[PDB]
């Protein structure tokens, strides 16, 4: 039961859903894990004297 | 005293007026020429 | 254009006349509501003073 | 009466060189034409080339003198090296030492000859290949601005120091110094006109290029043919701009617009630069008397402070 | 927030670049 | 002919004029002569 | 018959498939309703008509809302709220940097925020409407790409940079002659914006854009109303400069240089706000790149 | 309770994804 | 004024932890200035670097003025609008330009 | 027919919406009413 | 016919709306009336 | 163009005449309202002083 | 059809969504309610 | 268009009438919910004061 | 046949996704929930 | 016919209007007359 | 296209590796290259 | 025609004019002759 | 054929020359060897 | 033929001239020799 048979039936189109999902989560994991590393290893800016 | 100087006027405002007016007139004549009838390829055929 | 009065037959289609009637009645209702809103806002805080 | 093969493949002076034309290949794929073609050498190109070479050689060996003849300090400071005009003292005099503006005067004279003979080359090759001389006159407007910058504004101010200093960083410094010396060039009204025409130049260039590349499938780019009879691509271009903004140009008008917007850039710029020193010493102070300066009683200066 | 948000906006500026790059690659690919 | 006489004339004349201007410019800026109040 | 031409020349017909066709005919042949972006998404374009010469799409109506509201908000903040009555002296200022990113109707700078939001809606609607009209005419998407370059220049200045700085008072004021005060104070705060490399690239491409515009207008006007073989302009451009880019090449370069100028420009002002505070300090690395550190004496060392 | 909730919403995202992708991948 | 603070000059103000070898104008602050350049303390400072609309100076004096002004930019990291409304540099809008006049007289 | 009825409807409705928004925003920003903490 | 009636209607209506807005804005900004908290 | 008087037949269509009549009556009503508004605003605060 | 039902539905739904978003944002930015820490 | 009342037959298709009925009922439900939400928000914090 | 089911599905799904993203971003930026920092 | 009469009329009328405006503005800004509050 | 995904993933990984190395080295947290 | 007389005339006349201007400029700027109040 | 021999020759020779110049510069600027009064 | 002999000659001669100039300038600027008052 589908309306996008060229997108949900055909292997090339069906694959595109997984491709888009995996690319979105890959980019999000990229950005999130970078900023996590950067903020955990970087020291706090030294307290003002 | 509320009045800009002659210099101010000449320089800014009559060039401002010229640019605005002249642009509008040039656009008027640009499109008179562009929308006039001249040799075009008939769209029904060429396309 | 049968439903249209012959005065407005040169201007209004058969379907355009019904939509015009809806628009006119909506404008009238909105006008009544706007008058009520203005009287209420004046009784509350006069803006002319 | 004009041989297009002879104008490309004659030999010697009043002929071309590099005559077996090379092909760049990536230029053909990206720009549609890759032939470097022969280049003309016509007794005005020769004057232009050798006078520009004299100018550049003077500048480069004075760069060398300034770094103590060190070819690494040369490469390190090349972009901040410059040959500055004579200082304000002894301002218009040509009896200036070579290091204090003596090299600048000679190099600038040879550059003047180079640009004038390049104009002559543009003119003579336009006449020789049968096209109009519109490019020579466009270059003449650019040269009006150029000769105000280097010759006519230093004169009428009384010092060569009013001119730029022949360097990669010196022209930026010159622009900064000239706007600072004469108040604020933002309130120079002919500077505002010239910026109007420069940003309108870029706007029309972008619009024109984009329109022709969009209607490229129907060969809108062949303007020479489209000016004889407008094909479907030019029709679609006219209709696009009519529906977008309510008016349009044809294959011919748009290039009038292009030429004149660029020429007005150069001309209004020349006028404003010449006015800044000689007639209106201060543009912001003039702008206050002109009532074009916005009052700023209590500015929020937290934005501009770190 | 400073560097995360700043880099997200930086990436939007580069995204703005992107369409023109697609145009150049289009010209190259379609002119073979 | 390999060399056109007009080309050699143009090149030599332009080189001579450029060199005369350059040498005059260098000598006048040197202040070594007391010419035009040096 | 006289046979009038597109240039304006009347050539006496013997001394092509072309016929003298009225524009009205060209215009009515190419109407083709229902190809717009909105008609793909919703199945119909809500406004698929023409009001006069203008095409009114869904994004044309959004754009005209933005235009009217932006003009009216602009003129409220500056006629009222400022009292100026003359547009050269009015000062449409964002909220103060003190306020941060949040917007308050009671606080000053609220009508700048509304003018900016309505102007963004107007510009994005203009862009999407250009996409509409290029889709209607089966054209390429190049005009929307160039206008998108300049619209992203606007987005960078009023949305991306004020958000990244975090104060919403870092957007430029919408005043004639006064946004110049902001441009001057921002240009001098990060002193020598000339030394900003993306700014130098932007200026290079602006000057090259004007130069290419002059050269192209010259080239097409020079061959306009003459008996020419269409290869005369190519020979001219190979005699001068030893390269003729061709008809399709000059328009591609036009489009590309135009767009790239403002793209590198918005990269410049964004970096100027957020990552680089001083553009002279930026170039401190150059004299210390280790290949020329050591060689110098006196003032010739660095 | 914020870590609890973020974990909750990510697992609801994942389980939703398994469900409807299972249907699409049927 | 007291709005600046009541901070007073003392030893560490100029020495900063070094007894001798104190170097004003180090190579760090001479980035885009000429390395030979020094602050022009020769001039009478309430009006010594004034350049706008003068007509008896040209870009050479504007260049000297700009060297001094970028030295002030480095010395107080707050940049060029720290004491200028860049739309008119002759203006004393910001009131750090007056403090800077006092400080120029002091140096 | 000088004016399509659809055109007049679109123009009038858009003008009315724009004017309602403009007047609401002018009245709210005026702080003259004490509405939404004014 | 020199002028289409639709053109005159559009021009007159737009001029009237623009002038009404301009005059309202000028009168409100003048502070001469004490309208909308002066 | 029958409904149009023959004086204005060269200028007005049949439909344009009715829309013109509406425009004229609207302008007259707006003028009366504008006169009333001006008299009221003058009685309230004279602007000429 | 000048007045398609689909067109009226699209226009009304989009207008309602835009107005709901606009009113929510105006009310939230006003700080007049103490909603989401105000 | 048989399901449509004759008054609205010039305007509504057979399928457009059912979708219009759904839209009308949705608008009415949303209006009731909006009135309830406004009464609750007024009882909570009056915005007109 | 008006209103293809596919069209309504696309429009509703895209509207829901856009609204979820918008509401998440508004709530996270409000700092009432403090980007989850608590 | 060296000049179209319409061209000369347009040019002369525009020049006269521009000059009248310029002279009025120069005279009014000069403050030399006591016209419109000195 | 598989080539597109390969180019994008490889470039993202290289950029990420460089960025993380530079962030970690500049942090002065690990004792690497006299830190 | 190895050399056109028109070309030689143009070149010689332009060179003479440029040189006259340059020499006048150099002599004036030298201040070596008390011209026009030095 | 993956690579013209002329291309590899040009690339390798230019890379070698650039690297020789770079390494010479780096070593001379390091002042770590008494080469050329260092 | 991988390499035109003329190309190799041009490249080698230009490289040799550039290198001779560079080395002369480096040696003269080093002040390590006492040549030309160094
Ligand atoms: C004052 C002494 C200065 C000095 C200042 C100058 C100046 C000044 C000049 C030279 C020039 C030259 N000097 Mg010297 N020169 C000095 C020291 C030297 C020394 C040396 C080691 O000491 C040497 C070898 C030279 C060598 C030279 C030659 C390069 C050249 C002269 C001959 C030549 O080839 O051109 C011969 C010139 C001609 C054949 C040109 C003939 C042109 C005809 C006569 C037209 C002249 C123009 C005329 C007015 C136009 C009239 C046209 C009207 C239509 C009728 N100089 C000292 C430092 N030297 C001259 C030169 O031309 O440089 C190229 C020159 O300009
Ligand atoms: C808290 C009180 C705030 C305020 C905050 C709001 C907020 C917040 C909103 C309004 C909105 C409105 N307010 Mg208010 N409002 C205030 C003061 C006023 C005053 C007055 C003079 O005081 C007036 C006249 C109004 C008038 C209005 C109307 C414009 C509108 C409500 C009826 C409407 O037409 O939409 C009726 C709405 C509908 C018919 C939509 C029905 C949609 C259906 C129910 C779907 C809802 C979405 C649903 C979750 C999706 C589920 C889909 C799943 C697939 C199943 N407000 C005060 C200042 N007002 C509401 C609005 O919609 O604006 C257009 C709204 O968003
Ligand atoms: C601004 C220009 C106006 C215009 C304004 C006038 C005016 C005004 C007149 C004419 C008149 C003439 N014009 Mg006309 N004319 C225009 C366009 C045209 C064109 C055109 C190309 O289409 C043409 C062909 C003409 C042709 C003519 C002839 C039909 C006729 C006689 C002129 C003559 O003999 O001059 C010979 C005379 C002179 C040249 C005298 C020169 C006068 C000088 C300036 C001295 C003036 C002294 C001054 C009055 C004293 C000053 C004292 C101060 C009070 C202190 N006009 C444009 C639109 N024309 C004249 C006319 O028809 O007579 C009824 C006339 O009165
Ligand atoms: C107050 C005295 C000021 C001064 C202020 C002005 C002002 C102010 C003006 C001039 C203008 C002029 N002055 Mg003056 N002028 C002064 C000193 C001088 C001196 C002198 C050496 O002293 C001279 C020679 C002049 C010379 C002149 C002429 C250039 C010109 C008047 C005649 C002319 O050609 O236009 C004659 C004008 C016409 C033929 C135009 C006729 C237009 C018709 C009548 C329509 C008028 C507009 C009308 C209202 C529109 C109605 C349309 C409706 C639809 C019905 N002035 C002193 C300093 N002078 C006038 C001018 O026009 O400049 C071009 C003008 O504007
Ligand atoms: C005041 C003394 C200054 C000085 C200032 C000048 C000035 C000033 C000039 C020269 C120029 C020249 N000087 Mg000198 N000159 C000085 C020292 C020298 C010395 C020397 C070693 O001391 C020398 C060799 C020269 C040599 C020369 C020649 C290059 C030239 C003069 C002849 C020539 O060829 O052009 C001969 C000129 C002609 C053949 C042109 C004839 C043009 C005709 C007559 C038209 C003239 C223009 C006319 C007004 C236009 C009217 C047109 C109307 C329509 C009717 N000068 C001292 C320092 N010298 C002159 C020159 O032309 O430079 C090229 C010049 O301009
Ligand atoms: C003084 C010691 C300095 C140092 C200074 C230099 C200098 C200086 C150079 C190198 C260069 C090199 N060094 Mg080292 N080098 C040092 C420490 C190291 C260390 C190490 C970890 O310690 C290593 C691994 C290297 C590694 C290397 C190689 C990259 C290279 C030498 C072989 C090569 O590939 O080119 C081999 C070179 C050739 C195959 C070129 C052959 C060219 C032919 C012979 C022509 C020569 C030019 C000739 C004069 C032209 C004549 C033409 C006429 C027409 C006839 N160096 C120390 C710090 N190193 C050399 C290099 O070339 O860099 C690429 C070089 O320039
Ligand atoms: C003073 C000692 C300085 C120094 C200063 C110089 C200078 C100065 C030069 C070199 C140059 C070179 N030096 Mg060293 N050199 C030094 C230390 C070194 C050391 C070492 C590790 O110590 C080495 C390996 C080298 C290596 C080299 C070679 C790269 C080169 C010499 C051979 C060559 O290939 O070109 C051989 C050159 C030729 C084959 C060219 C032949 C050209 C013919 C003879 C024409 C000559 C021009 C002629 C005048 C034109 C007349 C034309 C007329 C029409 C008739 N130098 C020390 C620091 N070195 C020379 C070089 O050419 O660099 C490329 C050079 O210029
Ligand atoms: C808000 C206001 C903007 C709306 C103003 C225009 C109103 C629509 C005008 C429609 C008429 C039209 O299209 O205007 C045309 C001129 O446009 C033109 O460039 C006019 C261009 C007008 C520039 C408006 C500038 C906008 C300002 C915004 C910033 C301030 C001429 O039209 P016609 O020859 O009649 O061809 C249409 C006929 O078929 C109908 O009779
Ligand atoms: C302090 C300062 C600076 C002061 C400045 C002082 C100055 C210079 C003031 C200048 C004032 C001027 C010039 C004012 C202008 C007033 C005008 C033009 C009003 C137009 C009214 C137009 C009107 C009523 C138009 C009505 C249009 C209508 C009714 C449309 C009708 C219709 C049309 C045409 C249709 O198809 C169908 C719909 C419908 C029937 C409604
Ligand atoms: C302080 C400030 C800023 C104050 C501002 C003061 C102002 C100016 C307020 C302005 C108010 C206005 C003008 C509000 C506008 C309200 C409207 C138009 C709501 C629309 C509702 C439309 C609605 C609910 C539409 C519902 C549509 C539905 C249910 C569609 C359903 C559907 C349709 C038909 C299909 O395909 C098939 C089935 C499906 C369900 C998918
Ligand atoms: C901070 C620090 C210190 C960093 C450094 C750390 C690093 C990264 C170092 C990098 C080292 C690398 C990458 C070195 C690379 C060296 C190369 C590529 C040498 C090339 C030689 C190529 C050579 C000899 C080419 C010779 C060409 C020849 C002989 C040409 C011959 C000829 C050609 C081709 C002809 O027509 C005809 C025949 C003829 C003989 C004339
Ligand atoms: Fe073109």
């Amino acid at each position: 039961p589908t309306l996008f048979p060229e997108i949900t039936n055909t292997v090339r189109g069906r694959f595109y859903i997984v491709a888009g999902i995996i690319s979105v989560v890959m980019a999000v994991a990229s950005i999130a894990i970078f900023w996590w590393i950067f903020y955990t290893i970087t020291p706090a800016p030294a307290p003002p004297l | 005293s509320p009045w800009p100087v002659w210099s101010g006027y000449a320089l800014c405002f009559v060039p401002l007026a010229a640019v605005i007016l002249g642009f509008i007139i040039a656009a008027r004549f640009t499109d008179k020429q562009a929308t006039s009838a001249y040799l075009r390829l008939d769209p029904a055929k060429a396309n | 254009n049968d439903l249209v009065p012959d005065q407005w037959k040169p201007l209004f289609n058969n379907a355009q006349w019904l939509v015009h009637d809806i628009v006119v009645k909506t404008i009238y209702g909105g006008l009544i509501i706007a008058v009520i809103a203005h009287v209420l806002c004046w009784a509350w805080t006069p803006w002319i003073r | 009466p004009i041989d297009l093969h002879d104008e490309e493949y004659r030999d010697g002076l009043e002929g071309t060189i590099a005559k077996p034309p090379g092909h760049v290949g990536w230029m053909q794929r990206l720009l549609g034409e890759g032939q470097v073609g022969p280049i003309y050498v016509g007794l005005w190109g020769v004057i232009s080339f050798i006078t520009f070479f004299a100018s550049a050689f003077i500048i480069l060996v004075d760069y060398g003198r300034q770094v103590g003849w060190n070819p690494i300090i040369y490469l390190r400071e090349f972009w901040n090296l410059a040959v500055y005009p004579p200082p304000t003292e002894y301002g218009l005099s040509w009896n200036v030492p070579w290091d204090k503006g003596g090299a600048w005067l000679a190099a600038t004279f040879f550059l003047h000859i180079s640009v004038l003979t390049w104009w002559a080359r543009l003119y003579t090759r336009a006449k020789a290949t049968g096209v109009g001389t519109q490019l020579a006159w466009g270059f003449a407007s650019a040269l009006s601005l150029y000769f105000v910058i280097y010759l006519f504004h230093p004169l009428a101010l009384g010092n060569w120091s009013a001119a730029p200093g022949h360097g990669f960083r010196a022209i930026l410094d010159w622009t900064n110094y000239v706007s600072i010396h004469w108040g604020n060039f933002y309130y120079n009204p002919f500077h505002m006109l010239s910026i109007f025409f420069l940003l309108g130049s870029t706007l029309l260039l972008a619009m024109h290029g984009a329109t022709i590349v969009a209607t490229s499938k129907w060969k809108s780019e062949m303007e020479f043919t489209e000016m004889m009879a407008e094909g479907p691509g030019t029709q679609r271009a006219q209709l696009f701009w009519r529906w977008v903004m309510g008016w349009n140009a044809n294959s011919y008008n748009i290039h009038i617009w292009a030429w004149w917007f660029a020429a007005f850039t150069a001309i209004t710029g020349a006028i404003g630069l010449f006015l800044s020193g000689t007639l209106v010493p201060d543009w912001y102070a003039w702008g206050e008397t002109a009532k074009i300066v916005a009052p700023w009683p209590n500015p929020d200066w937290a934005q501009y402070v770190f | 927030m400073n560097w995360i948000v700043a880099t997200f906006m930086l990436m939007f500026v580069l995204v703005a670049f992107l369409p023109l790059v697609v145009s150049l690659a289009y010209t190259w690919v379609t002119n073979p | 002919r390999p060399f056109e006489f007009r080309t050699s004339v143009v090149v030599s004349t332009l080189l001579g004029l450029v060199m005369a201007l350059l040498i005059h410019f260098v000598v006048l800026s040197s202040g070594a002569f007391n010419w035009l109040r040096a | 018959r006289a046979l009038p031409l597109p240039s304006g020349e009347t050539l006496p017909a013997e001394a092509a498939s072309a016929e003298v066709i009225p524009f009205s005919i060209i215009e009515e042949f190419y109407k083709r309703p229902g190809k717009t972006l909105a008609a793909r998404f919703f199945g119909v374009d809500p406004f698929d008509f023409w009001i006069g010469r203008f095409y009114v799409g869904l994004f044309g109506a959004i754009s005209i809302i933005g235009i009217i509201l932006g003009v009216a908000f602009y003129l409220y903040e500056g006629v009222v709220n400022e009292g100026t009555l003359n547009i050269l002296a009015m000062r449409i200022e964002p909220p103060p940097v003190s306020q941060g990113l949040n917007v308050d109707p009671a606080q000053p700078g609220f009508f700048w925020f509304l003018t900016m939001v309505a102007a963004t809606i107007a510009f994005v609607g203009w862009l999407l409407r250009q996409i509409d009209i290029s889709l209607k005419l089966d054209m390429g998407m190049e005009v929307p790409i160039a206008f998108g370059a300049v619209v992203s220049s606007w987005i960078t200045l009023q949305w991306l940079r004020p958000i990244a700085m975090g104060a919403w008072g870092h957007g430029f004021p919408l005043g004639i002659t006064h946004h110049l005060d902001w441009v001057s104070n921002i240009g001098y705060q990060y002193y020598n914006f000339f030394y900003n490399p993306f700014h130098a690239i932007g200026i290079t491409l602006l000057f090259a854009s004007t130069l290419f515009l002059h050269m192209h207008g010259s080239a097409v006007l020079s061959e306009a109303k003459r008996n020419i073989s269409d290869q005369n302009i190519h020979v001219f451009w190979r005699n001068i400069l030893g390269y003729s880019i061709g008809e399709i090449g000059i328009h591609r370069v036009a489009f590309w240089t135009g767009a790239a100028s403002v793209l590198f420009s918005n990269l410049c002002i964004f970096l100027s706000g957020t990552f680089v505070k001083d553009w002279n300090a930026f170039w401190g690395f150059w004299d210390k790149m280790p290949i020329w550190n050591g060689v110098g004496q006196g003032a010739l060392v660095a | 309770m914020a870590p609890f909730l973020m974990a909750f919403f990510t697992i609801v995202l994942i389980v939703a994804t398994l469900y409807f992708l299972s249907m699409i991948m049927s | 004024p007291a709005s600046v603070g009541g901070y007073q000059i003392t030893c560490a103000t100029c020495h900063n932890g070094k007894a001798a070898g104190l170097e004003p104008y180090p190579i760090e602050i001479m980035n885009t200035l000429p390395n030979d350049w020094r602050l022009p303390l020769e001039l009478d400072y309430p009006g010594g670097l004034v350049v706008t609309g003068r007509k008896d100076v040209s870009n050479h004096e504007v260049e000297q003025n700009q060297f001094a002004m970028y030295h002030m930019n480095v010395s107080m990291g707050q940049g060029c609008t720290f004491c200028h409304n860049a739309r008119y540099f002759p203006s004393y809008e910001i009131a750090q330009k007056n403090h800077s006049i006092i400080m120029l007289q002091m140096t």
